[PDB]
RNA sequence: GUAACGGGGCUAAACCAUGCACCGAAGCUGCGGCAGCGACGCGCGUUGUUGGGUAGGGGAGCGUUCUGUAAGCCUG
């Protein structure tokens, strides 16, 4: 008698939708990796994805505190000699604010492919609405 | 209907009429085996727990075969100091087969 | 007469030489070991040697 | 009485480079290279058979997780309020149950729950 | 008695030693001689 | 090239004090197997204990060629 492994094609998924107004972003972004990698099924196995579906709404009302609205910088290069660019957190929700709420979530996710696959099932939307009516998603309270 | 006994320091999960292999037991080759502790009893939405053991629950079994389990190798090596070591290993088994489970 | 129970509860790697020998003369080999020994001072005085090493159960 | 070493030899090398199938270019044909992969094979194998026994254990731990607080617990209470109770189930048995009986495992719940008021 | 029934007594015929031929032999590669001195050499040594 | 928290992120997920839970090793306990040494009773039994190793010391073995046993034994 081996232990219970789950099979990929075999695995029941869901789909839940989230706004994020008003809601620290670093607490809240703990709950969406949780669930976009299984930890919260009786089935979870590490080498199989088991996770759901998450719509998120409204991600540039996500909140910070202390000073981090004007201090918290965002860094990267860009592969050429003297490419250090960088941002400020008011800066990227005024440019782009989808990125800010996916940045925080993948560096809390697994390396690898199967870590990647995983953020593969995240829907972040800027405002009200989304299109996804037809897979009919239910109002999670992360 | 399933139960759950003790038997060679490690706890089996067995159903009426299963085959399970345990550590050796010095009991010849065609005769009766009794399991006296049982740590649960479950006959589907009613469930005995036993705290420790299930009040007159009894597991009865029937050795089936005696043997040898599959070979392993042990390779000890330590690089640049001069030593090497090699052994081979066999575990001993006792197959048995589940007649009748009752509380 | 009386006599007392003695535990050891730490490892003795990297230990004075001669806390080696106070725990021979009480006859504890390894962590969890247990030993009977009957109470006299002199059994007191090598107690206290290792005292921080040791457990006593009167 | 001259002795020949060439019958002896082969079948010395044979034995070798048939536990190295499956090996990756030199590493199953040729012997100094494939002599040093057999016994790297057998240093890994000896140091994972005690690695088999902590990557299941923390398996079996994470699973009980999830389905104790689908139930309004979480591990550390549950594990508490069962020894309390004097059950003495481990957990490779506990991990099995929660899989295939939900209601048994809430028959557990409610035990350990009732030891801790 | 037979040709090929005499045995020897028992502790007479202990076997010699044999140099560096392997690890599991204990006595491989230097030989029971050491590192790197004028007595491992061949022909090493001083007179009496 | 961020670069003086491993990272994400944290207003506690920081620091001080007190308490109760749990995780965590080839340590300890449970089950099965092998060997070294010492005692006590007739090679055997019981009992206690030990088994990381370079230089190096001690013990016990596998297999290869040739001589007798052999004008034997095996083999179209
Ligand atoms: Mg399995
Ligand atoms: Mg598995
Ligand atoms: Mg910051
Ligand atoms: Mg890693
Ligand atoms: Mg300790
Ligand atoms: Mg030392
Ligand atoms: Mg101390
Ligand atoms: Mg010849
Ligand atoms: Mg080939
Ligand atoms: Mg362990
Ligand atoms: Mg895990
Ligand atoms: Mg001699
Ligand atoms: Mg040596
Ligand atoms: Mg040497
Ligand atoms: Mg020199
Ligand atoms: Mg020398
Ligand atoms: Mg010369
Ligand atoms: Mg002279
Ligand atoms: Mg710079
Ligand atoms: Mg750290
Ligand atoms: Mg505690
Ligand atoms: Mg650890
Ligand atoms: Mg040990
Ligand atoms: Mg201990
Ligand atoms: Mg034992
Ligand atoms: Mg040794
Ligand atoms: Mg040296
Ligand atoms: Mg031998
Ligand atoms: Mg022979
Ligand atoms: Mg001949
Ligand atoms: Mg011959």
């Amino acid at each position: 008698m081996k232990t219970f492994t789950a099979k990929p094609e075999t695995v029941k998924r869901d789909w839940y939708v989230v706004d994020a107004t008003g809601k620290t972003l670093g607490r809240l972004a703990t709950e969406l990796a949780r669930r976009l990698r299984g930890k919260h099924k009786a089935e979870y196995t590490p080498h199989v994805d088991t996770g759901d579906y998450i719509i998120v709404l409204n991600a540039d009302k996500v909140a910070v505190t202390g000073n981090k609205r004007t201090d918290k910088v965002y860094y990267h290069h860009t592969g050429h000699i003297g490419g250090i660019k960088q941002a400020t957190f008011e800066e990227m929700i005024a440019r782009r604010p989808e990125r800010v709420i996916e940045i925080a979530v993948k560096g809390m996710l697994p390396k690898g492919p199967l870590g990647r696959a995983m953020f593969r099932k995240l829907k972040v939307y800027a405002g009200n609405e989304h299109n996804h009516a037809a897979q009919q998603p239910q109002v999670l309270d992360i | 209907m399933y139960a759950v006994f003790q038997s060679g320091g490690k706890q089996h999960r067995v159903s009426e009429g299963q085959t399970v292999r345990l550590e050796k037991l010095d009991i010849a080759t065609g005769e009766t085996v009794e399991f006296a502790e049982v740590l649960m009893i479950a006959n589907g939405e009613e469930v005995k727990i036993g705290v420790p053991f299930v009040d007159g629950g009894v597991i009865k079994a029937e050795v089936v075969a005696h043997g040898r389990g599959e070979k392993v190798k042990i390779v000890k090596f330590r690089r640049r100091k001069h030593y090497r070591k090699q052994q081979g290993h066999r575990q001993w088994f006792t197959d048995v087969k589940i007649t009748g489970i009752s509380a | 007469a009386k006599t007392i129970k003695i535990t050891q509860t730490r490892s003795a790697i990297g230990r004075l030489p001669k806390h080696k020998a106070t725990l021979l003369g009480l006859g504890l080999r390894r962590i969890g070991h247990t030993v009977e020994r009957e109470d006299t001072p002199a059994i007191r005085g090598m107690i206290n040697a290792v005292s921080f090493m040791v457990k006593v159960e009167e | 009485a001259r002795v020949k070493r060439g019958v002896i030899a082969r079948a010395r090398h044979k034995k070798i480079l048939k536990q190295a199938k499956g090996y990756y270019g030199a590493r199953s044909r040729v012997y100094r290279v494939a002599f040093q992969a057999v016994i790297k094979a057998g240093q890994y194998a000896y140091r994972d058979r005690r690695q088999r026994k902590r990557q299941f254990r923390q398996l079996w731990i994470a699973r009980i997780n999830a389905a104790a607080r689908q139930n309004g617990i979480s591990y550390s209470k549950f594990i508490n309020g069962l020894k309390k109770a004097s059950v003495e189930i481990d957990r490779k048995i506990l991990a099995d149950i929660a899989v295939f009986d939900k209601v048994a495992f809430t028959a557990l719940v409610e035990k350990a729950k009732a030891a801790l008021a | 008695m037979r040709l090929n029934t005499l045995s020897p007594a028992e502790g007479s015929k202990k076997a010699g030693k044999r140099l560096g031929r392997g690890i599991g032999s204990g006595l491989g590669k230097t030989g029971g001689r050491g590192h790197k001195g004028q007595k491992s050499r061949s022909g090493g040594g001083v007179r009496r």
